[PDB]
């Protein structure tokens, strides 16, 4: 059936209570069986942490469990991504992952989901339990985040905890990690710690044309500026950072602009990592970091212990540190603290102005953003990037103002983004 | 005041600071002795991740105690 | 040839090329291929391991097969070490697996200089008496070990590396040698070429600060921005300098790392700790690379080098013209290169007196051991006797993170209490549900024969006691990973020689999801 010992080094767990043990746990023969038969847990992206992830959860009792990834296999994942071998390169990350999966472990069930997690709407999640992370981009991470959100159901102010789905998410780049359990309408959210990333090194263009001075700066410019002045590869045709010939090209270009420049360092590997925006990755690190994941989702799944309060960073470096905290969950949060935010615009201030607010804020870093008001107890289209027959007939209205443009007081506007799923609200407050 | 901090490595850190001292300027003492941006310094005080605009007694830090700089990864 | 630098492009921007060749060819030996055991390793085959050998002379149960991913069912029974190898193979065909039937102790009676052919020995779930004898075997040997555990939620894992040196230590980040303090000559040459103004604003802020910092030396006879308000009276005499308040970012810039530039030239305390070793001081015909490029440096700052290191040669990229920066940056470079051929020449000298030939030490280590000059780092590791023996226990170390009841420190004593119960009775605690019962005093009565043989008056709540039972000498899977990734790192860490390792013993607690070293 299932056989002799195979989930032993997990019964005790299940079967025997315990000091550090979860209030809400009850020791139990049953338990096990409970947990393979029915705990849904769903996987997200499958590259490193991905792979790992699942070895971890179908070894610890997991039989219900799908993954979704985008991706296909590329030769630069094999040193990390051990259930791909060079014989898949091509196929889809998500069905190899299954494939490979279901056979080394007897009766696991991973069911692949060769899409992108945008694909999907809260119907589709609200069938999951617990939803682990192993992304590779903070747009996903906030997509997924907001996703959760939406899940939540209020009774009149009271938040339902059974509407409630644990967020486990990883991240990896080098030698450093960080795992963080989050539960939405109770622990900081992703957009709660948004600012715990690192900043992004945004070359100036004045620096990429005008002078260069690093190597990364004549790659820069062959990439961002040079080619689509010469189309290199047929006119309209976009730049591969996965094809050889393309990657080749700029190369070239970069040694030319470098050598005119009397700049040393112009690698071919530096082209590549320039251009495909390149983390590096081992598989020590994603093996570390899905592993506390996975024992984190183990505990919340079965109440065996207590879950990571919020974080951990992790670091090889120097020797080993991981740092454990618990983050604060920001009460003013675009998207788990329920009341909408309050802006703050004098009525002479134009669109544009509350727009790069957005944009350019710290707590909201918003992408490309949409404003829109019951402007005639309708509502109406402010200003939305989205789309570009919406964007014409909108952007001239892009310089009018609060009141130039109807724009009453004592009114929230409605906030979209490519960032969250859901729709953020801001109500407006005339003191000018 | 003599507080600590704890880089990312776990080496610990000392700093000069009077509770007038903005977060700001607080990362501004930990650069001038490791190294680190201040930019990329995101310090965490009991849950707590210090504002660099705010001051070290808007986080009821006193003298002894222990500040944390941590990071979160895009990756994975 | 090409098709590698392809998938391993990942790791190839990390440890780099010679990263790699050091790794590719080393020969790592596994003492058991539990999970723990079988998940280092898959760490190590991956990145492309050289070849590795699986020592174990147990059978596949049946729960060794339901928590292990290199192990089916359908290999119950077939010997674990063989068993192992085949799934571990499948990883990488670049790497050579090898395996031996024959017990880990076996091994040490029939052959105990079997191990000498390893460039490291990782051993996982060995007990006391095994865990011991190896490692005295190992480090008489210059064996580097490193033996991991993996009890319940709790991760050990303890290296043993008598001397393991570094010159890439590969710090996160560091004060960048600028040298404003202490210029050198054509750095002071250069800043005298600039002058008074087109170039303004594409002016490095090295050259902004220099300037100013020459006409502060003036008004301030000798004296240089020490103060925190001294230093703030200096950003100002630059903003003073703001040629139209029009346009000059880079200004700002220089103002804002007037915070760091004004002080970074000084010999790290590390590196001073190196110098003032017995190893570099009394040089020998025995004495490795790594002490004399120690000492070449030691010679060096005290003649050419004027108190100070060389001169790193690398400068932070900052708003400036095209032209100039890399002119600037030519001059560190030259200079860099300069000091390079001083150490050098130290380096000669003292090849030569201990009688060995000026090329005996390649350019390509020289000019390493010179960028990272402050960056050295040198891990002896206690071995496991003295941690062990009676008269060395750091009993310092135990008893001053036992002030927090639940300082990772008390599993190592749990820990140390299980290797003892399990002499003191042959099996260990809670393994069955039956035994549960019982054990949980059986335990204290050892957690105590052990305290008490080392006097140790540290508290130790019964909380634990509890837990290392309900444990059950079990081996969680996702724990086994973690130890699997961490110590699998520490192992590239040592074959190539280019990270620091962690020191002594390192603790995990999947309980509460924390970690911390320890020198035990
Ligand atoms: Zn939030």
């Amino acid at each position: 059936l299932d056989w002799e010992g195979r989930w032993n080094h997990v019964k005790k767990f299940l079967e025997r209570s315990g000091p550090f043990t979860h209030p809400d746990f009850e020791p139990s023969t049953e338990s096990l069986q409970f947990l393979l038969d029915t705990c849904k847990v769903l996987v997200i992206g499958a590259g490193g942490l991905g792979c790992e992830l699942l070895k971890n959860l179908a070894l610890s009792g997991f039989r219900q469990i799908h993954v979704i990834d985008m991706d296909t296999i590329d030769v630069s994942n094999l040193n990390r991504q051990f259930l791909f071998r060079p014989k898949d390169i091509g196929r889809p990350k998500a069905e190899v992952a299954a494939e490979f999966l279901n056979d080394r472990v007897p009766n696991c069930n991973v069911v692949p989901h060769f899409n992108k997690i945008q694909d999907f709407n809260d119907t589709f999640y609200r069938q999951f339990h617990i939803i682990v992370c192993g992304l590779d981009s903070i747009i996903a991470r906030r997509w997924i985040n907001g996703m959760l959100i939406s899940l939540l159901n209020y009774e009149d102010g009271v938040l339902d905890p059974s509407s409630i789905v644990p967020l486990i998410d990883g991240g990896t780049e080098g030698f450093k990690g960080n795992a963080a359990v989050i539960l939405p309408g109770m622990t900081a959210c992703i957009e709660c710690t948004l600012e715990l990333y690192p900043p992004q090194v945004n070359f100036p263009m004045a620096t990429i044309a005008s002078m260069p001075r690093l190597p990364e700066h004549c790659i820069e410019y062959v990439r961002m500026l040079q080619w689509p002045k010469e189309q290199p590869f047929g006119e309209g045709v976009p730049l591969d950072g996965d094809d050889p010939e393309h990657i080749q090209w700029i190369f070239q270009k970069s040694l030319e602009r470098a050598s005119q420049y009397n700049i040393r360092g112009v690698t071919y590997r530096l082209t590549q990592g320039v251009v495909k925006r390149i983390i590096p990755a081992v598989a020590s690190t994603n093996a570390v970091i899905a592993a506390v994941c996975a024992t984190e989702v183990f505990k919340i799944a079965t109440s065996a212990y207590i879950p990571l309060n919020n974080y951990l960073v992790f670091n090889d470096v120097d020797g080993l540190y991981t740092y454990t905290f618990e983050a604060e969950r920001k009460e003013n949060c675009p998207a788990c603290s329920q009341l909408p935010q309050n802006i703050q615009f004098s009525p002479s201030a134009k669109l544009q102005e509350v727009l790069d607010y957005l944009t350019n804020s710290a707590s909201l870093q918003m992408k490309s953003p949409a404003i829109t008001a019951t402007l005639e107890g309708k509502n109406r289209t402010l200003y939305l990037q989205s789309v570009t027959s919406i964007e014409e007939r909108t952007r001239p209205n892009l310089s009018k103002t609060l009141k130039e443009l109807g724009l009453v007081d004592g009114q929230e506007l409605a906030v979209a983004d490519v960032t969250t799923p859901q729709t953020v609200l801001f109500k407006l407050h005339f003191t000018s | 005041m003599l507080i600590k901090v704890k880089t990312l490595t776990g080496k610990e850190i000392e700093i000069d600071i009077e509770p007038t001292d903005k977060v700001e300027r607080i990362k501004e003492r930990v650069e001038e002795k490791e190294g680190i941006p201040p930019q990329q310094q995101r310090l965490i005080y009991s849950g707590k991740q210090m504002n660099d605009e705010k001051t070290a007694a808007d986080y009821k830090i006193l003298g002894g105690s222990v500040l944390h700089l941590v990071l979160r990864l895009r990756g994975g | 040839k090409l098709l590698k630098e392809q998938k391993y492009d990942r790791q190839l921007r990390l440890w780099g090329d010679h990263g790699q060749e050091a790794l590719e060819s080393a020969h790592v030996c596994l003492i058991n291929a539990t999970a723990t055991g079988t998940e280092i390793l898959k760490n190590l085959v991956l990145p492309g391991i050289g070849s590795f050998t699986i020592i174990d002379g147990n059978q596949v149960s049946g729960e060794d097969a339901g928590n292990n991913f290199f192990l089916q069912r359908s290999s119950i029974g077939k010997n674990r070490a063989e068993a192992a190898m085949e799934f571990l193979q499948e990883l990488n065909s670049d790497v050579s697996g090898s395996f031996v039937e024959e017990s880990p102790e076996n091994l040490l009676d029939n052959d105990p200089s079997f191990f000498c052919r390893f460039t490291v020995v990782v051993a996982t779930q060995l007990p006391e008496s095994t865990s011991l004898r190896l490692a005295d075997v190992l480090w008489n040997s210059q064996i580097p070990l490193l033996i991991c555990r993996t009890y319940g939620l709790v991760g050990y894992m303890r290296i043993i590396i008598k001397e393991h040196p570094v010159i890439e230590s590969h710090p996160d980040n560091a004060l960048e040698d600028l040298r404003l303090d202490k210029p050198f000559p054509e750095l002071r040459e250069h800043f005298q070429s600039y002058d008074d103004m087109e170039d303004h604003s594409h002016t490095p802020w090295i050259v902004i600060i220099a300037k100013y910092l020459a006409q502060w030396y003036s008004e301030t006879n000798g004296r240089i921005p020490k103060t925190y308000k001294e230093k703030e009276d200096f950003r100002d005499l630059i903003r003073q300098g703001i040629l139209k308040p029009e346009d000059e970012e880079n200004f700002e810039e220089a103002i804002k790392n007037v915070n760091t530039a004004l002080n970074t030239t000084q010999i790290p305390s590390s590196i001073e700790d190196i110098f003032n070793d017995d190893r570099c001081i009394n040089i020998t015909k025995q004495t490795p690379s790594f002490w004399i490029l120690a000492r070449a440096l030691k010679e060096f700052v005290a003649k050419e080098g004027q108190g100070n290191l060389p001169v790193r040669g690398t400068i932070p990229d900052m708003i400036a013209d095209s032209g100039k920066y890399i002119k600037l940056q030519n001059v560190y470079r030259e200079k860099a290169k300069k000091d390079a051929a001083a150490v050098g020449n130290h380096v000669a000298k003292l090849l030569q007196s201990i009688g060995q030939a000026p090329e005996s030490i390649s350019e390509k280590e020289l000019k390493l051991l010179c960028s990272n000059s402050a960056f050295l780092r040198v891990v002896r590791c206690r071995s496991l006797a003295e941690e062990y023996g009676l008269d060395t226990i750091n009993k310092d170390e135990i008893i001053s993170s036992m002030d927090n009841p639940d300082n990772e420190i008390v599993l190592y004593l749990m820990l140390r209490a299980v290797d003892r119960f399990h002499k003191q009775q042959g099996r260990y605690p809670g393994v069955s549900n039956y035994q549960v019962e019982e054990d949980i005093g059986k335990l204290k009565s050892c957690l105590t024969g052990f305290l008490q043989e080392y006097g140790l008056s540290v508290m130790v709540k019964d909380d634990y006691v509890h837990e290392f039972c309900r444990y059950g000498a079990a081996e969680p899977h996702t724990i086994a990973a973690f130890l699997g990734g961490a110590a699998a790192q520490e192992v590239i860490k040592i074959i190539t020689k280019q990270f620091v390792i962690f020191n002594n013993t390192y603790i995990y607690s999947g309980m509460s999801q924390t970690s911390a070293t320890f020198q035990l």
